[PDB]
């Protein structure tokens, strides 16, 4: 998700933002959580061919 | 499969930009993926029009703002229309959108 | 005994054709700047045209622009060089800007040398590879020669015509002298009626003539009125001069 | 150690979770943490003024005192007002000390 | 088919070999392009303001040292010392 | 370095149907972009060393000049009065709120991108 | 106290040098970098509707 | 995912800082006047004078003065009183 | 040739984007009479090149003045804008920029008895724009010097770490004064650059060229 990609950004490995989490500011909604799960399913392309 | 390379290049390039923009995408990867967009934006910076979209929505121009955005991304359809122009030149006709009233 | 050596060395070491032996290792730079110093000298530009031929096809865009406007300003036309310059433009058309392509097209409109590939690649570059307000930054004395270069070869490119017609306005025509403004209004109206393309910004080219008719003949005002009637019928309205107030 | 990394991790620990607001108790006497840092600020200033006064104490003050005396001096060059008199008084006081 | 020479220098994909260098703006390469395209045609009012201030403050410095010269001369042509005898 | 979609197209076209679905993760990983791994540090580069040495040299030179300034203990205590507010700002400023509030100042980061809505650019 | 400087023109020229460098560094190094990432987003967000309609009309795969 | 590409480039100065530092030093050292506490003399006066008789007491104040006004050097005793 | 690579969405890029767009929104463009299309686009570009870059100048002055103002709040440092020549030179150079712009608009020609007092009210803002910044940066630091000279004498005369609350009640006041110094250091940069936009945008008005011919209906 967008917060989960912001957490791995260079801005959150800096010193003043090292203990913080990007989920704390605006949490991801349930649609982008389930879209992250569905996209984690489909990074195997044979899974995508068989479900398509 | 005739024009799959262009559409899938557009899809992959924008998917990577949108996945990484404003988080960790470097400017070199943006200028690599989209060189002519960076060229046009650098024309606006070079020719003192760095606030041109700010000027356009300062004067309420919405259609000129959409035209500015569409003319800065007009080179995305350049591979397609060059391919279709060379197809119509291999078949002796002329490419349709290159004509004034046709 | 100084005046004797100064008089014998004033044309033995310093002469206008030994500078062209140092000016061969970087020929677009020296070609452009000695052309801007007035050193036209066709018998040295024959040397220049063959001194650059084995390395034209790997040049920058600015080097090609320098070469092309220099050989315009020295009025020399080596077509065996200009095919290599056309190959350099057509192989790197995405890297040229409109301020370079207008100078290259003005040179090639002097020396009538064209291809379908060059016309298509220059139109593709000006339309899609450059900013859409780069005709606005151009000055109409070069957009008129671009329209002339396209109407001479009969190359109809409505995308290029709509892009180039942005650069015609009160602003870009008011920066011209009245003789040059008459020249560009005439050539622009002729090349606009040749293609049958009447954009909304043709009314600036027409009103550049209609607010001052004292510069044109009856035949030239007939040529302006013909395109005024055609553009009245094409744009679906009636022409009107606007007065301040 | 690495001269880039060990003190970096040590300062990360000291800044983030080596907190003396609870490791020295201190909830039982103060209301908030916004009141603790507001008092840690003035405590840092008072510690700084006391340390910089004490680190070189036998000195004649540049700042205008309010006609008071530090300790058992009371007439010395520490309590003088015109500076040349305190200057020569320090010049005689220094050879004896 | 559309065959990767229509996509040359127009559309590229995210790089797999190595991350390239950042394309410089024309102002970041040469100072002459900046100085002749933006600094003089757009910022010559600021440069004229900075030069006006530098010349005006040179004028004020000239007034101040001429006043110092006048006071020093009228102390020398009075037999008097022109300063506070140093201080020490 | 040619574009990776033509690499996908070529690497899919020259594979037999028996070993297509086995080979799909190899073509997926051959065209994934390069994210370079965390190389070994060798920290404090030459410009960072120039910065830290110049900052320490400036602090030492300014502290030599403050301590002989006729109001010298007042200057040495003003350094304390200022470092106290540096310490106080590093303790009550919300840095995640400041990060996401500066991020909202730019329109580039106040919202996500918008083009290419995935139905216009399918190749069926 | 320190009210007038030892040279007024030197301090005014220091102000001019510092503000002229900040103008150059803005206009040359920062504002291209500001405007690249601002106008990529801005051209996409303004173009998106007409771009997607033009691309819908241009591909034959429906 | 690009986070380890930016950690490779370390600290780096602003892209024209040498021009700013060169300009400020070329204003602070190319002044056109003696160096604020010194005075220009003739060469014979420089070669005739001892180094302690060439310094002023004002320009060497004590680094942590016990009395405000304490100086390190005392300079020339040749007062023209 | 070899410029540095920039992360997209960095915090300095976001901050400077917001700052530049703030100072550019102070002198907005004028909405013309005709609707903006390809006919009006060279007139809009031309009006955008006859407007001064007050956005760029104002963020130049905001960034240099807020960095010089916040230098005075770091330890071992003085503000450069607490110098009379620095701050007053920035003010006189903004006023001279506005005047040079307004002079190049008309002719480089210098303009009853009501108007020379309007001139000496107009030529005063050269003094006022600089010395507001200078006196604001000087007066807080001077009060800070004085009031910590009064705050040092009571731990001097009494014991260190003894009779604490009379020194606590003046160290709280010194802390509040340096907090006011931070607020003033931001607000005076803001006031200087708002006023630079006002003074320069008084003369930032030219003639919209527009269409001198039309095909109506
Ligand atoms: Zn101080």
């Amino acid at each position: 998700t967008f917060a989960q990609r912001l957490n791995s950004s260079p801005a959150f490995s800096s010193f003043l933002l090292k203990r913080e989490k990007a989920e704390s500011e605006v949490p991801p909604s349930e649609l982008e959580l389930e879209a992250a799960q569905k996209a984690a399913e489909l990074e195997d392309p044979e899974v995508a061919l068989r479900t398509l | 499969e005739e024009e799959e390379l262009w559409l899938l290049t557009l899809t992959q390039q924008f998917k990577h930009i949108q996945k990484h923009f404003g988080i960790d995408l470097p400017h070199s990867v943006v200028a690599h993926m989209d060189p002519l967009l960076i060229k046009k934006i650098d024309w606006e910076t070079t020719n003192a029009l760095e606030d041109f979209d700010i000027t356009l929505d300062d004067m309420g121009a919405e259609d000129a703002k959409e035209q500015w955005g569409a003319e800065n991304l007009s080179h995305h359809f350049l591979p397609l229309i060059r391919y279709r122009r060379d197809l119509a030149r291999k078949n002796g006709d002329r490419y349709g959108p290159d004509l004034v009233n046709g | 005994p100084s005046q004797n050596l100064v008089s014998t060395f004033a044309n033995k070491v310093i002469v206008e054709e030994n500078l062209v032996n140092v000016a061969e290792i970087d020929v677009p730079f020296w070609s452009y700047w000695l052309s801007s110093a007035g050193f036209t000298s066709k018998d040295a530009f024959v040397k220049f045209a063959e001194a650059v031929k084995p390395k034209v096809a790997a040049l920058s865009t600015s080097d090609i622009t320098n070469l092309t406007v220099a050989f315009k300003r020295a009025n020399y036309y080596d077509k065996d060089l200009f095919t290599g310059i056309e190959a350099n433009v057509s192989a790197n058309f995405t890297k040229f800007e409109t301020e370079q392509l207008l100078q290259i097209v003005a040179t090639f409109d002097a020396f009538n040398h064209s291809s379908v590939a060059f016309l298509d690649d220059v139109a593709d570059s000006i339309t899609y590879c450059n900013h859409y307000l780069a005709p606005v930054r151009a000055g109409a004395d070069e957009l008129a020669t671009l329209l002339t270069y396209y109407a001479k070869n009969g190359h109809e490119r409505a995308d290029l015509l709509a892009t180039v017609a942005r650069g015609f306005s009160e602003v870009s025509l008011g920066k011209l002298s009245a003789a040059q403004r008459k020249d560009t209004v005439l050539s622009a109206l002729k090349a606009f009626q040749t293609f049958g393309f009447y954009p909304e910004s043709i009314e600036a080219v027409i009103g550049a003539a209609l607010v001052s008719p004292a510069e044109y003949s009856a035949e030239e005002l007939k040529e302006v009125e013909a395109v005024k009637v055609a553009a009245e019928n094409a744009l679906g309205g009636e022409f009107v001069l606007i007065q301040e107030g | 150690m690495a001269v880039t990394s060990f003190l970096g991790k040590a300062f990360e620990k000291y800044f983030y979770d080596f907190s003396a607001y609870e490791q020295f108790g201190l909830n039982r006497f103060l209301s908030s943490k916004g009141q603790y840092v507001a008092l840690r600020h003035v405590g840092f200033v008072m510690v700084g003024v006391n340390v910089l006064l004490a680190a070189n104490f036998p000195f004649n003050p540049p700042f205008p005192t309010i006609g008071m005396c530090p300790a058992g001096w009371e007439g010395t060059w520490v309590c003088q007002a015109d500076k040349a008199k305190a200057l020569e008084m320090y010049k005689e006081w220094k050879k004896s000390n | 088919v559309l065959g990767e020479v229509y996509l040359k220098d127009i559309l590229r994909t995210p790089p797999t070999g190595a991350i390239p260098a950042n394309v410089p703006h024309p102002f970041q390469t040469s100072f002459y392009t900046y100085a002749t395209k933006k600094l003089i045609p757009r910022h010559w009012y600021l440069l004229g303001g900075f030069t006006f201030t530098i010349t005006l403050y040179g004028i004020l410095d000239g007034l101040r040292d001429s006043g110092k010269k006048k006071a020093y001369d009228e102390a020398i042509h009075a037999g008097k010392t022109p300063y506070t005898a140093g201080g020490h | 370095e040619g574009n990776s979609v033509a690499g996908i197209i070529k690497s899919v076209n020259e594979t037999s149907g028996a070993n297509l679905l086995s080979s799909l993760k190899t073509i997926k990983a051959q065209a994934a972009p390069i994210y370079p791994a965390a190389a070994s540090s060798t920290g404090y580069s030459t410009q960072a060393k120039i910065a830290l040495f110049g900052a320490l040299s400036w602090i030492l030179y300014r502290a030599d000049g403050q301590s002989k300034a006729h109001e010298w203990i007042v200057d040495l205590n003003l350094n304390v009065l200022q470092a106290a507010w540096l310490i106080s700002f590093s303790s009550l400023i919300p840095f995640r709120a400041v990060y996401f509030a500066f991020r909202g100042m730019a329109p580039a980061t106040a919202s996500t991108l918008n083009g290419l809505k995935t139905f216009s650019s399918i190749s069926l | 106290m320190k009210l007038l400087p030892e040279s007024l023109q030197q301090e005014a020229a220091t102000a001019a040098v510092v503000a002229s460098w900040v103008l150059w560094h803005l206009d040359t190094q920062l504002l291209p970098t500001i405007m690249r990432e601002h106008k990529l987003h801005a051209c996409w967000a303004a173009a998106a509707k007409r771009y997607n309609e033009k691309l819908f009309k241009l591909n034959p795969s429906y | 995912s690009y986070s380890a590409y930016f950690a490779k480039a370390g600290f780096q100065f602003p892209a024209g800082l040498s021009a700013l530092v060169a300009g400020i030093v070329a204003l602070n050292v190319c002044t056109g006047r003696p160096t604020k506490g010194t005075k220009e003399i003739s060469n014979a006066e420089y070669n005739a004078t001892p180094i302690g008789y060439l310094q002023s007491p004002d320009q060497h104040p004590t680094a942590f003065p016990k009395v405000p006004g304490m100086k390190d050097v005392h300079g020339s005793p040749h007062h023209h009183h | 040739s070899s410029v540095r690579d920039v992360k997209t969405g960095s915090l300095p890029t976001n901050f400077l984007t917001g700052v530049y767009r703030f100072w550019r929104s102070q002198n907005p463009a004028e909405k013309p009479h005709d609707p903006v299309n390809d006919r009006l686009l060279p007139a809009v570009v031309d009006a955008s090149d006859k407007r001064a870059s007050i956005g760029t100048w104002a963020t130049t002055f905001f960034c240099t003045i807020i960095s010089c103002n916040l230098l005075g709040l770091m330890p071992f440092n003085e503000a450069p804008t607490s110098g009379l020549g620095f701050a007053t030179g920035l003010g006189v150079s903004v006023w001279a920029t506005a005047t040079i712009l307004g002079l190049s608009k008309t002719g480089f020609k210098f303009p009853f008895i009501f108007v020379p007092l309007e001139t000496i009210s107009y030529t005063f803002r050269a003094v006022s724009l600089g010395v507001r910044l200078w006196v604001n940066m000087l007066a807080g630091h001077t009060l800070l010097h004085i009031l910590t000279g009064m705050a040092l004498a009571l731990p001097f005369s009494l014991g260190f770490f003894s009779m604490v609350p009379a020194t606590f009640g003046v160290c709280c006041l010194l802390s509040a004064l340096v907090g006011l110094e931070y607020l003033v250091a931001v607000l005076q940069s803001g006031v200087f650059s708002i006023l630079s936009t006002v003074y320069v945008g008084e003369f930032n008005h030219d003639k919209f060229i527009g269409p001198a011919a039309k095909i109506v209906k």
